[PDB]
RNA sequence: UAUUCCCCAUGAACGAGGAAUUCCCAGUAAGUGCGGGUCAUAAGCUUGCGUUGAUUAAGUCCCUGCCCUUUGUACACACCGCC
RNA sequence: GAAGGGCACCACCAGGAGUGGAGCCUGCGGCUUAAUUUGACUCAACACGGGAAACCUCACCCGGCCCGGACACGGACAGGAUUGACAGAUUGAUAGCUCUUUCUCGAUUCCGUGGGUGGUGGUGCAUGGCCGUUCUUAGUUGGUGGAGCGAUUUGUCUGGUUAAUU
């Protein structure tokens, strides 16, 4: 077990979504760290609803 | 998309060596068991840690597969 | 014992927040011995701007996602009865419910 | 169950020197072992090209760390250690000879390691 | 029956001592919660266990990438006759109720 | 393969934009920073936020495109048709 | 390129602001390029894929390593299946990935066969969801009647009204 090595400790080397590990259009704000979409999955579920 | 080519040098997938390895074993007359070549400095490869002639490489296999050196 | 308590109320439903909070005055007032009643902290909107869009297309249309977080809270001078009566007791739905000590 | 059968009382000592993972098993940690306090027991071959080989074992052997059996044949001397994946439900499983092996750490206790370690100091 | 022996005959007998073994979905832990002597992350863990549920002797879920390893019944066998482990055994599921 | 920033140094076209065309009526257009998002590094990007805050329509279908009604239709892959 | 009615500043009028001109930014097109991966093609593709990318991203090219070949089914007891190898030839690399030497873990290993396992491979004219939009436009539907043998039709409308069969 050797070799595997960078940074994966910045960049997007490191982060990515917990529901799907995909990683873009990544929601870093408020220590959610879903993709996009996964908002709109995991959304109502976690709090967020729609108003305005 | 292409079609790979391949500069004509299919590199060799290679076997580690066949070898039998322990028929050299010095038994003069009883038992007792002790050649002499080259050795390594490492501390589960101890002091029987055992070394060679190739063109150049040498190594010794002892810390499992932990340590070969540089000659 | 009679020593400074503070009871920070925090939730996000605003009517679910507000019977507990009524019950910790009327709870208090009960057994009384002080209070300085509910107050309110500024609302906080965890406001998230989403595109509506997985992948790439479509006239651009985001969604505003939305979150509330009221804060109320209460102080109170009591011993370790009265703190460990009313907060235990108007407990249940998505509440959650501080206590300090005294002053920090 | 369990109650040894003839050349079974060296294959329960093996069977769980293997799983219990400690097995000197070879002429050179054979000799590793037999050249510390890592040896313990054995099982030799009869049959044996060039015969320093088994020498160099019965020597070590013969030393203070007391060991020996004899065990005939090379063809046998495996498959009461561990060596064979299931492949094939009737056990066809392998096929080359057999040689000297050094059990370290025996098991556990007990099942063959009273039989044969009790029967091996003091065959009486 | 396979692998680095030291870590994985450890991975076994933590999940015969277990009801049940999580996990991550990630290569690069060194780690994993509870036992762990030494790295055996997702891998040494994951490569064991893939390999019990596809010859059947432990069952799945993945629910946001994690791997949720539920031990089958017959896996009982598999694993305690890998580890010689005592005919009651009793893996963790002893389950006092009421 | 000026990362980003600073400090020097060089020091361009543009003196209101040819054919076109979108934006909108009140705290509106415009300017104006500022947050957020994007971020190790970092925005000429968006989304919000005030702030300064105008002119002008307050109607019509004249162009473009939408609704109903009546009607014609050899179109029903519906006129970007059919022939 | 029929007619009445009605309506929208993605329409106009009345303007301002611009925009379209310059430089610059970055979006695409093309050429060039080994490579400038790529989706997206009027409108409802073009700082859009949250698409501000050194390395990761990243897939793509010039290489080059690595195996993470589950699983079973087969093959491999030992003159140890090769688990795993500290100085040099090298190589980019202190990649035993490979050319002798060998010293350990030690039942793992390796080699077949079937079979996977992935794949930012393929196909969005094989699909789910989600989105975009026809379209914040006024529309759509049925129960009972009534009309049509029946598809269908009225209810669902001349007019006044209304942001809006309201």
């Amino acid at each position: 077990g050797f070799y595997w090595s960078h940074p994966r400790k910045f960049g997007q080397g490191s982060r990515s979504c917990r529901v799907c590990s995909n990683r873009h259009g990544l929601i870093r704000k408020y220590g959610l760290n879903m993709c996009r979409q996964c908002f709109r999955q995991y959304a109502k579920d976690i709090g967020f609803i729609k108003l305005d | 998309k292409k079609s790979y080519t391949t500069p004509k040098k299919n590199k060799h997938k290679r076997k580690k060596v066949k070898l039998a390895v322990l028929k050299y074993y010095k038994v003069d007359e009883n038992g007792k068991i002790s050649r002499l070549r080259r050795e390594c400095p490492s501390d589960e490869c101890g002091a029987g840690v055992f070394m060679a002639s190739h063109f150049d490489r040498h190594y010794c296999g002892k810390c499992c597969l932990t340590y070969c050196f540089n000659k | 014992a009679i020593h400074r308590i503070r009871i920070t109320l925090t939730s996000r439903n605003v009517k679910s927040l507000e019977k507990v909070c009524a019950d910790l005055i009327r709870g208090a007032k009960e057994k009384n011995l002080k209070v300085k009643g509910p107050v309110r902290m500024p609302t906080k909107t965890l406001r998230i701007t989403t595109r509506k869009t997985p992948c790439g297309e479509g006239s651009k249309t985001w969604d505003r996602f939305q979150m509330r977080i009221p804060k109320r809270l209460i102080d109170l001078h009591s011993p370790s009865e009265i703190v460990k009566q009313i907060t235990s007791i108007s407990i249940e739905p998505g509440v959650e419910v501080e206590v300090t000590i005294a002053d920090a | 169950g369990g109650v040894m059968d003839v050349n079974t009382a060296l294959q329960e000592v093996l069977k769980t020197a293997l799983i219990h993972d400690g097995l000197a098993r070879g002429i050179r940690e054979a000799a590793k072992a037999l050249d510390k306090r890592q040896a313990h027991l054995c099982v030799q071959a009869s049959n044996c090209d060039e015969p320093m080989y088994v020498k160099l074992v019965e020597a070590l052997l013969a030393e203070h760390q007391i060991n020996l059996i004899k065990v005939d044949d090379n063809k046998k001397l495996g498959e009461w250690v561990g060596l064979c994946k299931i492949d094939r439900e009737g056990n066809p499983r392998k096929v080359v000879g057999c040689s000297c092996v050094v059990v370290k750490d025996y098991g556990k206790e007990s099942q063959a390691k009273d039989v044969i370690e009790e029967y091996f100091k003091c065959k009486k | 029956m396979l692998m680095p022996k030291k870590n994985r005959i450890a991975i076994y007998e933590l999940l015969f001592k277990e009801g049940v073994m999580v996990a991550k979905k990630d290569v690069h832990m060194p780690k994993h919660p509870e036992l762990a002597d030494k790295n055996v992350p997702n891998l040494h863990v994951m490569k064991a266990m893939q390999s019990l549920k596809s010859r059947g002797y432990v069952k799945e879920q993945f629910a946001w990438r994690h791997f949720y390893w539920y031990l089958t019944n017959e896996g009982i066998q598999y694993l305690r006759d890998y580890l010689h482990l005592p005919p009651e055994i009793v893996p963790a599921t002893l389950r006092r109720s009421r």
